[PDB]
């Protein structure tokens, strides 16, 4: 791809998300989602292989269905309110449609069935964009319409997302599908605390983006796409070996790491509102995420080691790859928990 | 609510059910998706002309243009699929199971 | 009384299309140093009637159609869109006086490629389908400059009303401030109807019989006469006295005949373009000039304070 | 010679002259010897329906002048 | 030539619009008496139709406010014949 | 109303001429003929160039759809903004054309 | 009968989507969507939305569905159908379309008038000609205001169309 | 994340299309200009929670101006009673609703 | 910048004509004196009703009859 | 709600101007010149009261 065209397309992705973030009008919300999808479609097809075309086709179908459902919710709002302010919705039918459409754009279960496929089909930097930058616009719309979001529907989608993102991580050797099911589980975590404290929604979002960006940056630094290919990291770059795995111990949700910062705070906002059963169940399912991801941790820092002889040649060449913000993002994804009351900046 | 709006919503849900039960082709998916876009155009237009809300009359054209550009993108995706397999069949799009 | 008016539009259209074949064969005769038909009737005046009765009892080819419905709906759509382009044409007062007759005609001519596409898919041939796809690509290519030239000219009109276009040109012809738009419009209407030198179909609907081919043929010639009349109204607009409308009717009739014979005189003068050469003519020659003149005819009534009235 | 094309051109010219002459005569026949009222806009239609109501015979083209006021 | 003639046509458009402006008080007064005539007729025929139905305030508004509401097409032409309804609601749209 | 009557009469005349064109030579008992072109049994290969010119038509047609209310927008009071946005739309149509040029998009149907 | 015409078109509009949401073929799917676009355009035009109906014809139907039929015709390899003499090749078409209009007239039955007559819209629904507007279509001036009032809207729309051109030319390259 | 850039910088990017009561071209009113203006002036600045329960009368007047469901219900009731009385033969229509009265202006 | 212009006028006169017409369409509405009259005519075209004002007592610039001296006059448009 | 107070039929009767629209358009500019004062007092009452029931007389 032409690098000027790459810069223009990435600024158009950022522009579409910014237009969703700054607009007081529903048509510009829809326009920003359309611009974001239209610009991110060549990011997936950076390598021009059939798996990227299949991934982009599935992504187009799901995001286009979500865009049309979003426009139907906007149209029903214009029926029952005659106006266009991005605020609470004035029909629970339009509220249910916009909640379903934003759950489709986030890939929350039971609309999760495109997230492990598309992330498998595309490269690691485009999967990084799909799992970090593309969450920002529908979570912003959910932040702006929460006086109309149905409680039972968002809790159903949240716990179903956490359970399915939990039980998706068993049978996988692909690093990208494991990041996709971790995405689904964390979106269930974010939308669990949305109608109780959306500051914890933004805290969970920022900690999730920092941990996901650290993990994809490590995957790009080592050029490893599977568990078995990740297993050779100890012999090539031994400093790369543990940083992946303390970041993934963070991504499970485990003290004293900063990935324990969102979930605890989420529980800290749901025991206030007299829900004791629901954060208990959701964080037991987070322990199930710890179960499978700790099995992957055992895979890399321990037993299944053995190397091949061509690795000896890689010892005579350093990484000339840009590991952009990787020490910064690795420090910010583990050691941030003693600065947990920084979250007041997200009000 | 009203009657002709209920008819346009009924068409939207019928093309949604056609968009949610795939038979053979990807072009059928794109056609049901653009029937959904058509029903959104019709229903937005009848609301905007009903209330005599003047500045929103540019809105369905906007709702056309972007989404028609969206359809162009979808057509190009179909073409690349049909350049790999020879057909636009959705069952050729199953390599991402693993 | 209105149905009488619809019949007195549509029957003389078909008679004029019937005798356009005679005018074409005679004028192409004398331009090719030969005579045209003069044996059948007196000076050939029964040649269209004989040709029509021949084509309408000729055997159907028993066509191996890929579909029944598109095979029937392509001549139906061709004739319906051939006739409905005439109803907003001001002669000096149209059959259907509508506020958006220009946009109506642009829409109904943009719908006219489905007859080509359905005739192409309704044939079993892959070669006929390739020729139909090439023809559809050509026609939708030249519809772009139809729309932009038409918009640029109607920036001097005030609105999309075709009867207002007579009021616009009461002092001067609109070919004087818009002759580059006129010449590119004229070549673009020449390239719409697959008329020479843009006739690569004779260089798609041969699956049909001779009768349905006569239907596509007469729809194509009704489009030729209609676009000549629309160009006459659009650039060479005649004088109109509201107490004697026959002055305007005879005047635009004479100008429309001269412009249709100008089509007949172009087709007996030039070789055909190659296909990529007329795609080069559109996308690399007519489209930059057409966009620049669109910018020019936007910004020119603003700088000359000659913005036309809305009503 | 070249004037042999003129009967066909004349027939085609009469065939193009008939629709415009026909619709002009029908507009003068159906509207009281005058042009058909053009209502492209709501004000023109409002004045037209006001004419249809003040004429008393459900016909807009019957003009009531100063004889209808005292 | 188009400069001089478009400027003259703009002056003619302003002349026609000033004719409209000079006529709008009479047309507005006749429109007011038109709609009040039709609403008084609908009120009286409503009062002579709705006798057997209990709990029916004749002329009861559906708006809780007392501000004048611009009457809908059915508040005026509801109890009339179908051809007048067609000429009222599709007359301008279907006009040639 | 008159428009719907005119469309219905044009459709009726079209269907009548098609019906006469099919049923009038099928009075004949001519011959039932047998034994069914530049390809005999070849499949259709796809061509990328025809699809490129179709999508180019669609995108410039959307840009024309934006350009269509200009004879009405000339009548507005904010003519400086209107002129800037009209020139900006036609300039973006020209930039789309120049990008279609320089990336060899207009080649072999130029 | 003539009063309920928009409603009648809406019923046909719904039936039009059942023409192609059942998906008999992408080509007949395009044909059903063209017929549905025409009748939904009739619904739009019968509220005084003349420019928006002509955008349905010029941009949705003649602009985009041409491209859908064009891309469909460059796929889905064809095969012949029944081609007997005129008692099959046009007679079955006419009987099938007469049964289609029989299906259109067949749904206006006792299960329909309980919804039509209890919720009578025609008489009080189509209210676009409620009073006078003046010397201008309000819908035309609202679309005209895209250039004076809609500066940001035109900027993001033209930028999305330029990015659409760039995105199509990048993904349709294969290199 | 609602980064209100339009209030920070002082630009009007999309506030003008938002409500019906904004500055329309050629001062065209909406059908419900007064009702939406009263709902906006009632519910202004007090927040959504107080705006739901403390401006319900103006909001229901505006919703009934939009949908006209109570007015269509009332007209269906009166027209149904009129049809039943014409069917029973206990009522006759007036001349000014049958079309023999030579309309006002 | 001049031999290049003669070269591009020799090779590609269509694009030279297009860029010249587009450049003039850009620059000439600002270099013109008659551009302000477009603005003045479009803001003096009365699409609405000129709603009168209640006379509070001290408004010298507002007339009482259309045939009064004060008020916005279109002598410039009639004369030009 | 309250009963909407519609005025009687006798409070609406007036001697109409029963002329056609071309009679009014031919006589438009002199009508705007000579019938200025009651027309503008009426339309001022009509835009201030926002109610034709108080704009009858
Ligand atoms: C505010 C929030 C800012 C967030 C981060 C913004 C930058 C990141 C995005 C862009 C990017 O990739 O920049 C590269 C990025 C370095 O990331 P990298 O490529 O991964 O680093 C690899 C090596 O360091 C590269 O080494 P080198 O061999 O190439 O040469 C030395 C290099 C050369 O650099 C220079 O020469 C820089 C000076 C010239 C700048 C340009 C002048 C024109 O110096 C560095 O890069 C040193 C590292 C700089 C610090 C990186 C992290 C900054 C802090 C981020 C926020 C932390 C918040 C913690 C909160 C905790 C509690 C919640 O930044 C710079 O190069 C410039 C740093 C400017 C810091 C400004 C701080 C104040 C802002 C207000
Ligand atoms: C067993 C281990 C989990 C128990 C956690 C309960 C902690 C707590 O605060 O309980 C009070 C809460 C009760 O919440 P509560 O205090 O709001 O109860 C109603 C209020 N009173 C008592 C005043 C009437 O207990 C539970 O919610 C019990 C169910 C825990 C979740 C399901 C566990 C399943 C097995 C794993
Ligand atoms: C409306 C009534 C009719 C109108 C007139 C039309 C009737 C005459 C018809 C004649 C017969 C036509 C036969 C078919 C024609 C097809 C071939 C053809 O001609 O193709 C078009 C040809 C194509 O040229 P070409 O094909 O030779 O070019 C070769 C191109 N390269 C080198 C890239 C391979 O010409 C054009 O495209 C020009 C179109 C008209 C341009 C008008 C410009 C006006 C002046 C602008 C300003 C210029 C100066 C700069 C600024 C100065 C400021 C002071
Ligand atoms: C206005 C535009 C033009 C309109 C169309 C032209 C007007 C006249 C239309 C009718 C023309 C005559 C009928 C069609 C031609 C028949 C030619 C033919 O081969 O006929 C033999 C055919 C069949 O003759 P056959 O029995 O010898 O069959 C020949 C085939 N073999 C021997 C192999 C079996 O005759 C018919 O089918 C009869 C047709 C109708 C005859 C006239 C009835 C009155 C019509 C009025
Ligand atoms: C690149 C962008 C080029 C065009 C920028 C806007 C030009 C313009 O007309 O601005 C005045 C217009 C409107 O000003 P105006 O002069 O029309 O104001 C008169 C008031 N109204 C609109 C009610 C009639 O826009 C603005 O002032 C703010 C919107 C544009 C903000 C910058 C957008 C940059 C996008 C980059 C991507
Ligand atoms: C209230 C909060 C509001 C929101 C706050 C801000 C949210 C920020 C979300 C950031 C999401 C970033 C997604 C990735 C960057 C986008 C562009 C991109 O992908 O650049 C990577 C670039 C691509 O290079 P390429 O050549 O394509 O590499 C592939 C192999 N050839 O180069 C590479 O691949 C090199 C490898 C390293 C790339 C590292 C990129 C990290 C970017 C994110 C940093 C962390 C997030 C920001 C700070 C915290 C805020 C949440
Ligand atoms: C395969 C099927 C068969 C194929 C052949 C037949 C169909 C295709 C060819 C015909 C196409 C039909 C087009 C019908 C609408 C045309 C647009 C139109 O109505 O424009 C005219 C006018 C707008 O102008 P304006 O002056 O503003 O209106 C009066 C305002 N005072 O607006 C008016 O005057 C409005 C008049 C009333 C509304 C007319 C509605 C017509 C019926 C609905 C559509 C019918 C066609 C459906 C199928 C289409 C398939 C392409
Ligand atoms: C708006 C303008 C439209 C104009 C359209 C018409 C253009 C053409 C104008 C007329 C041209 C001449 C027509 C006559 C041609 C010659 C016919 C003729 O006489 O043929 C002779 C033939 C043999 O008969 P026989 O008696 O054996 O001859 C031996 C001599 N004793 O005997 C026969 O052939 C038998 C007699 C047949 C006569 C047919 C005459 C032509 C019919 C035309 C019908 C349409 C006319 C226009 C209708 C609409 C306007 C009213
Ligand atoms: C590193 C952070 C750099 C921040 C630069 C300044 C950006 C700015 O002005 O942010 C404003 C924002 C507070 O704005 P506020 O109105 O509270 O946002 C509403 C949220 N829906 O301020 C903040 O949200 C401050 C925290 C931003 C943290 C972003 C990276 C994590
Ligand atoms: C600022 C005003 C607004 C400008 C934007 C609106 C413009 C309207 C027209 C839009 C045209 C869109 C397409 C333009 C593509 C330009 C690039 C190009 O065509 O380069 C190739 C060409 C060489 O020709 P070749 O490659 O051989 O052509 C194939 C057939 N033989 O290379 C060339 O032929 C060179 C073409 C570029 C240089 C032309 C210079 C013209 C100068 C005219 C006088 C000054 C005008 C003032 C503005 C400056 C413009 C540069």
């Amino acid at each position: 791809m032409n690098p000027i065209i790459l810069i223009i397309i990435l600024m158009t992705v950022m522009l579409g998300t910014i237009i969703v973030m700054i607009s007081t009008h529903w048509l510009l919300i829809w326009i920003g989602f359309e611009m974001n999808m239209l610009a991110i479609i060549p990011i997936m097809m950076k390598k021009h292989n059939p798996r990227a075309t299949e991934a982009s086709t599935k992504y187009f179908l799901t995001q286009s269905t979500a865009s049309m459902l979003l426009m139907m919710a906007i149209i029903i709002n214009l029926m029952f309110s005659g106006q266009w302010t991005v605020m609470k919705l004035f029909n629970p039918m339009a509220s249910m449609l916009m909640t379903m459409a934003l759950a489709m754009k986030l890939g929350m279960a039971p609309f999760h069935f495109w997230v492990p496929e598309v992330t498998q089909g595309i490269p690691l930097s485009s999967g990084l964009i799909l799992l970090t930058w593309q969450k920002l616009a529908p979570m912003s719309v959910l932040y702006q319409i929460l006086p109309s979001i149905n409680l039972d529907l968002i809790l159903t989608l949240s716990i179903l997302s956490i359970t399915i993102g939990g039980w998706g991580g068993l049978n996988q050797t692909q690093l990208r599908k494991i990041m996709a099911y971790s995405s689904i589980a964390h979106m269930g975590w974010m939308t669990a605390v949305l109608l109780y404290n959306p500051t914890m929604t933004l805290l969970n979002l920022i900690i999730y983006i920092i941990m996901t960006s650290t993990m994809f940056t490590l995957f790009m630094a080592n050029s490893t796409t599977t568990t078995l290919s990740l297993s050779h990291t100890w012999n090539k770059a031994p400093i790369m070996t543990i940083l992946v795995l303390i970041t993934l111990l963070s991504m499970g949700g485990l003290p004293p790491l900063s990935g324990f910062m969102p979930k605890w705070m989420i529980i800290q906002e749901m025991t206030k509102n007299d829900s004791i059963i629901l954060p208990t169940l959701m964080a037991i399912t987070a322990l199930l995420n710890l179960y499978f991801y700790m099995r992957l941790t055992y895979s890399t820092a321990l037993t299944m080691f053995p190397s091949t002889n061509n690795m000896k040649m890689k010892w005579q060449f350093p990484t000339t790859k840009r590991m952009t913000l990787l020490p910064t993002m690795t420090v910010l994804s583990t050691m941030l928990l003693p600065l947990t009351p920084i979250l007041s900046i997200l009000e | 609510m009203s009657l002709v709006y209920m008819n346009i919503m009924m068409a939207f849900t019928v093309s949604l059910t056609g968009l949610l039960m795939y038979r053979s082709h990807l072009m059928s998916s794109l056609l049901c998706l653009e029937g959904m876009m058509l029903s959104l155009f019709i229903l937005a237009t009848l609301m905007i002309l009903n209330s005599h809300f003047t500045l929103a009359s540019m809105m369905p054209i906007i709702l056309l243009v972007f989404a028609a550009c969206e359809a162009a993108l979808g057509l190009s995706l179909l073409v690349m699929v049909s350049n790999t397999y020879g057909t636009d069949y959705v069952q050729n799009l199953n390599l991402l199971q693993c | 009384m209105f149905m009488i008016n619809v019949l007195t539009l549509i029957i003389p259209i078909l008679l004029a299309v019937a005798f356009l074949t005679l005018v074409e064969r005679k004028v192409l005769g004398y331009m090719q140093f030969r005579k045209g038909p003069n044996v059948v009737g007196p000076y050939g005046l029964l040649q269209p009637i004989a040709d029509a009765i021949k084509l309408f009892i000729k055997e159907p080819l028993r066509p191996a159609t890929s579909s029944i419905s598109m095979f029937i709906l392509a001549p139906i759509l061709a004739l319906t869109l051939a006739l409905t382009m005439w109803i907003p044409l001001p002669m000096p007062y149209p059959l259907i006086n509508m506020n958006l007759g220009v946009l109506f005609m642009l829409a109904m001519s943009s719908l006219a490629v489905y007859s080509i596409l359905w005739s192409g898919w309704a044939s079993n041939s892959k070669y006929a389908l390739i020729g139909a796809l090439r023809a559809v690509a050509q026609t939708i290519s030249y519809e772009v400059t139809l729309a932009i030239i038409l918009l640029s000219v109607l920036l001097m009109n005030g609105s999309f009303t075709l009867s207002t276009l007579i009021i616009t040109q009461e002092q001067v012809w609109l070919i004087f401030p818009a002759w580059p738009l006129a010449m590119m419009w004229f070549i673009s209407t020449l390239a719409e109807t697959n008329r020479a030198p843009f006739d690569l179909t004779e260089g798609f609907n041969v699956e049909y019989a001779a009768g349905p081919f006569a239907l596509f043929f007469m729809a194509e010639y009704a489009n030729i006469i209609m676009m000549n009349i629309f160009t006459t109204t659009l650039f060479l607009g005649a004088f109109h006295n509201p107490y004697m409308p026959e002055l305007y009717t005879i005047n635009f009739t004479i100008k429309s005949l001269l412009l249709s014979i100008t089509f007949l005189w172009i087709r007996a003068s030039y070789p055909r373009f190659r296909y990529d050469q007329l795609m080069h003519l559109l996308w690399k020659n007519f489209l930059p000039l057409t966009l620049a003149l669109c910018m020019w005819h936007v910004s020119l009534p603003i700088l000359l304070s000659s913005i036309p009235p809305q009503t | 010679m070249w004037f042999e094309v003129l009967p066909g051109i004349a027939v085609m010219g009469v065939c193009l002259f008939i629709p415009g002459m026909a619709t002009a005569r029908i507009h003068r026949f159906s509207n009281g010897g005058r042009e058909k009222r053009v209502a492209h806009y709501s004000y023109q239609w409002y004045l037209m329906e006001r004419d249809r109501r003040v004429s008393g015979v459900n016909r807009y083209y019957v003009s009531k002048g100063l004889e209808n006021i005292d | 030539s188009m400069m001089r003639w478009n400027r003259e046509r703009r002056r003619l458009q302003i002349e026609d619009f000033e004719a409209r402006i000079a006529l709008m008080p009479l047309l507005q007064a006749e429109k007011d008496r038109r709609v009040l005539q039709m609403l008084r007729e609908n009120l009286e025929e409503e009062a002579t139709i709705m006798k057997d139905v209990p709990g029916w305030k004749v002329g009861e508004s559906v708006f809780h406010t007392t501000r004048w509401v611009t009457p809908m097409m059915g508040e005026l032409y509801g109890l009339r014949t179908g051809e007048e309804i067609l000429s009222s609601t599709y007359g301008f749209i279907w006009y040639t | 109303m008159n428009l719907m009557i005119t469309l219905l009469t044009n459709f009726t005349l079209a269907t009548l001429l098609v019906t006469i064109a099919f049923w009038l030579p099928q009075l004949n008992v001519y011959s039932e003929k047998t034994s069914p072109d530049p390809m005999g049994s070849a499949r259709l290969p796809f061509s990328m160039k025809f699809f490129l010119v179709a999508i180019t038509f669609l995108l410039f047609d959307l840009e024309i759809a934006l350009l269509l209310p200009l004879p009405w927008a000339s009548q507005t009071t904010n003519l400086n903004t209107m002129l800037t946005m009209a020139l900006l739309l036609i300039f973006l149509l020209a930039v789309s054309l120049a990008y279609e040029w320089t990336q060899k998009g207009l080649e072999w149907t130029e | 009968m003539m009063t309920y015409i928009v409603f009648i078109l809406s019923i046909i509009f719904v039936m039009g989507f059942v023409g192609f949401s059942s998906k008999p073929s992408p080509i007949y799917g395009g044909l059903g969507l063209i017929v549905s676009g025409g009748v939904g355009c009739g619904i739009v035009l019968n509220f005084g939305g003349s420019f928006l109906g002509l955008m349905v014809f010029l941009i949705y139907l003649g602009g985009m569905m041409v491209v859908f039929g064009y891309t469909t015709a460059m796929a889905t390899e064809q095969y012949p159908e029944v081609w007997v003499s005129n008692k099959v090749v046009l007679g079955t078409f006419i009987t099938g379309l007469l049964m289609e209009f029989l299906m259109v007239y067949y749904v206006l039955k006792d299960k329909e008038v309980e919804i039509v007559f209890k919720f009578n819209g025609m008489g009080d629904w189509v209210i676009y000609d409620t009073g006078d507007s003046g010397f201008f279509s309000e819908e035309a001036m609202g679309i005209a205001a895209l250039y004076s009032y809609g500066t940001w809207l035109v900027i993001v729309t033209g930028w999305s169309l330029l990015i659409g051109v760039v995105v199509i030319m990048e993904i349709t390259r294969g290199n | 994340p609602f980064f209100d850039v339009q209030k920070k910088l002082g630009v009007d990017l999309d506030h003008w299309m938002t409500i019906q009561s904004a500055e329309q071209p050629h001062r065209i009113p909406a059908r419900c200009h007064a009702f939406e203006k009263e709902w906006i002036e009632c519910a202004h600045g007090i927040g959504s929670i107080r705006a739901e329960k403390e401006c319900k009368i103006e909001f229901e007047d505006f919703r009934e101006c939009l949908l006209r469901q109570k007015t269509m219900k009332r007209l269906n009731a009166i027209k149904r009673q009129r049809d039943k009385l014409i069917k029973e033969g206990k009522y006759t229509p007036p001349p000014h609703h049958s079309g023999q009265e030579d309309l006002r202006p | 910048v001049a031999a290049f212009l003669k070269n591009v006028w020799a090779k590609e006169p269509v694009l030279v004509a297009s860029f010249a017409i587009a450049g003039l369409a850009v620059i000439l509405p600002t270099l013109s004196p008659y551009t302000k009259y477009s603005l003045m005519i479009n803001r003096a075209t009365p699409y609405n009703y000129p709603v009168p004002l209640r006379d509070d007592g001290n408004m010298p610039d507002v007339p009482s009859h259309p045939q009064d001296p004060q008020g916005p006059s279109l002598e410039w448009l009639k004369r030009l | 709600p309250g009963i909407v107070e519609l005025p009687s039929l006798e409070d609406l009767k007036v001697q109409e101007v029963k002329v056609s629209s071309s009679v009014l358009k031919a006589a438009a500019h002199h009508y705007g010149a000579q019938c200025d004062k009651p027309n503008k007092e009426f339309m001022l009452c009509r835009w201030e009261e926002k109610d034709p029931r108080r704009c009858l007389e």
